[PDB]
């Protein structure tokens, strides 16, 4: 699934987002990874961690506000947009991420995405 | 993982396009993420001696899971003439 | 527009036209509310939405509160560039006049 799931046992996934939720209990938090062996090197686990952004969101926030945030995060130039997915679908930029949360969270508590990000 | 990225100045040609790429994949039992419609290309020339326009829509598609297939099927794809396909493998 | 009336057109101009040398890929926006001005830059390429969230943050709106925006009597679609829009909807003065207003 996500790499994060593999290196993160459940056990501390589960405690990071119950501790998020008893003191943000209207927020949703996020856990966004790339939608992207001799093929190994020495930096590929350093720079992996590094794509890997978490957020922690009003449950009334849009996915729009959501997708700002991340632009913002990856401080992407002029040319370049991010795209989002919820397990391969691409959600409307109105929905609001506690909708999504409420159907789409994982058993740890996360809401897991995918992004792309597409250099027009 | 099949990526694919549509261009074309008609941007009814590249939505039927796009169908047509998404459905092939879905009956071949692949996984489809999108189309993501991306920003419209906005170029100008400006007319001397008044401005003409060029805009190139754009998708993407990609294509989770391909099987034996899906390839097979794409090849064989009979795709408009005015759109622009590119393909990167995972 | 209150704006239009406190300033003089040709006030108005040099204040788009030397916003545009500065930022040519910039769209001016003028905001005021549907019945207390401010002046905005926006990406050529920033959609309806992105403005009207953007603009959400810059005042102390509460969470279940959204902005809303008009452009003349139309509102505009979410998905629409504002390049696009400015050109055909701005005003002689350079400046794309916006009213916005909030609802829950």
């Amino acid at each position: 699934h996500y790499r994060y799931q593999y290196t993160r046992s459940f056990a501390e996934r589960a405690k990071e987002t119950e501790s998020a939720r008893l003191r943000y209990p209207k927020h949703i938090p996020i856990l966004c990874e790339p939608t992207s062996v001799r093929l190994f090197s020495t930096r590929q686990q350093v720079q992996r961690e590094l794509d890997c952004n978490k957020f922690l969101l009003p449950e009334t926030a849009t996915v729009m506000e959501f997708m700002m945030a991340l632009r913002q995060r990856l401080l992407l130039e002029e040319g370049q947009a991010v795209f989002v997915f919820i397990g391969n679908e691409l959600p409307p930029n109105s929905a609001c991420l506690g909708d999504i949360y409420a159907r789409a969270k994982d058993p740890d508590g996360f809401l897991y995405v995918s992004y792309g990000v597409e250099n027009t | 993982r099949i990526r694919i990225r549509l261009k074309a100045f008609d941007h009814r040609l590249i939505d039927q396009a796009t169908a047509e790429i998404v459905e092939t994949a879905k009956r071949t039992g692949a996984q489809v993420r999108g189309p993501i419609p991306l920003p419209t290309r906005k170029e100008r020339f400006t007319v001397l001696i008044d401005q003409y326009e060029i805009r190139t829509h754009l998708r993407l598609v990609d294509i989770v899971e391909p099987t034996e297939k899906t390839v097979d099927a794409l090849m064989r794809l009979d795709l408009a003439a005015g759109v622009d396909v590119q393909i990167s493998l995972g």
